[PDB]
């Protein structure tokens, strides 16, 4: 087998910077006079993208940003121009021995300007709180970059191990991030309590925020 | 235009049996090599296998000799994927793609996702998510839905038939410690449209045949 070993594993770059993803073959990938190294692009939700082929042929359809070289057992991606829609894994394979393989992937994140998070709050509906169950949501809408930190406070009680975050797939557009962190009570709990805050500490805050609500 | 349709996957018993499907278009089909590969969540692209022009030759990474079995029907212009004694670690996203002469998968399918699991399917609770009055962004308001207790993988969650696109936002979906799955979608709005318009989210659950479209308001 032919081991496929990419580098960088992550890069972060802004866009019009230019980006450099190299794949290095534990053994050569050259025969009949011809390197059979692809490049895929793919994004979330997609399959994977053939970008380029047999090293350095673009393939038709791709910007003529993207372009690829090397041989033997060295191979270079290139994004002369990144652009917010170059958010994506980036993949080398191999079509030149037994078992065709890929490299692990090279995940391209997309520099761009600080951009603080509009935090909103959902107190449980009605619904929901019939079932026995209350789950109490704050959204972190549209922010990077991507690390932020989100304490619950149930009456000045800070929350432990109750609450779950889930971040969305940067922007493909603005760059952006979205988070959810949803803190599930029981419904007990939630009744025998008034004061719920979300505090919200980001880079794009000159100081952490806190949003909340009282129950009813 | 060339287009690759894949179809068959869903939840399926550890030890079970399923089988993909991926009817080609717009190419001729029997002209190229095809190829089916998976992604497991979250991991990498993995080799599966490869079939001929005719179907003549066959080949299989030594992980699934023997289980599974890569066929193609040319005169339906079909290309399939027989597993057996399906395990955990073959649940993952399966995309066929077809080969050119060139050495390059430049086709693939949407993709389909086989989870391998005992664990029960189950159809998912929807709570609406309205804007409280408190919350004021200026001119926008944030509302959306909370789809709460199903497996296994995936839930469609689109608003007002997908004629809302613009600003939605669909959280992957998180696992819960009883063993299910939950995530929400919210959208923001001009806080000028909420009593004047009507915000309908549409999820589909197809594993479970479960269509549900709550109404948001505050």
């Amino acid at each position: 087998e032919i081991v496929l070993t990419q580098s960088p594993a992550t890069l972060s770059l802004s866009p019009g910077e230019r980006a450099t993803i190299s794949c290095r073959a534990s053994e050569s990938v050259d025969s009949y006079g011809h390197s059979f190294m692809q490049w895929y692009q793919q994004k979330p939700g997609q399959a994977p993208r053939l970008l380029i082929y047999r090293a350095s042929n673009l393939e038709p359809g791709i910007p003529a940003r993207f372009s690829g070289s090397g041989s033997g057992t060295d191979f270079t991606l290139t994004i002369s121009s990144l652009e917010p829609e170059d958010f994506a894994v980036y993949y080398c394979q191999q079509s030149n021995e037994a078992p065709f393989t890929f490299g692990q992937g090279t995940k391209v994140e997309i520099k761009r300007t600080v951009a603080a998070p509009s935090v909103f709050i959902f107190p449980p509906s009605d619904e929901q709180l019939k079932s026995g169950t209350a789950s109490v949501v704050c959204l972190l809408n549209n922010f990077y970059p991507r690390e932020a930190k989100v304490q619950w406070k149930v009456d000045n009680a800070l929350q432990s191990g109750n609450s779950q975050e889930s971040v969305t797939e940067q922007d493909s557009k603005d760059s952006t991030y979205s988070l959810s962190s949803t803190l599930t009570l029981s419904k007990a709990d939630y009744e025998k309590h008034k004061v719920y805050a979300c505090e919200v500490t980001h880079q794009g805050l000159s100081s952490p925020v806190t949003k909340s609500f009282n129950r009813g | 235009q060339v287009q690759l349709q894949e179809s068959g996957g869903g939840l399926v018993q550890p030890g079970g049996s399923l089988r993909l499907s991926c009817a080609a278009s717009g190419f001729t089909f029997s002209d190229y090599y095809m190829y089916w590969v998976r992604q497991a969540p979250g991991k990498g692209l993995e080799w599966v296998a490869t079939i001929s022009d005719g179907g003549s030759y066959t080949y299989y990474p030594d992980s699934v000799k023997g289980r599974f079995t890569i066929s193609r029907d040319n005169s339906k212009n079909t290309l399939y994927l027989q597993m057996n004694s399906l395990r955990a670690e073959d649940t993952a996203m399966y995309y066929c793609s077809r080969y050119r002469y060139d050495d390059a998968m430049d086709y693939w399918g949407q993709g389909t996702l086989v989870t391998v699991s005992s664990a029960s399917t189950k159809g998912p609770s929807v709570f609406p998510l309205a804007p409280s009055s408190k919350s004021t962004s200026g001119g926008t308001a944030a509302l959306g839905c909370l789809v709460k207790d199903y497996f296994p993988e995936p839930v469609t969650v689109s608003w007002n038939s997908g004629a809302l696109t613009s600003g939605v936002h669909t959280f992957p979906a998180v696992l819960q410690s009883s063993g299910l799955y939950s995530l929400s979608s919210v959208v923001t709005v001009p806080s000028s449209s909420l009593g004047t318009q009507t915000y309908i989210c549409n999820v589909n659950h197809k594993p479970s045949n479960t269509k549900v479209d709550k109404k948001v308001e505050p």
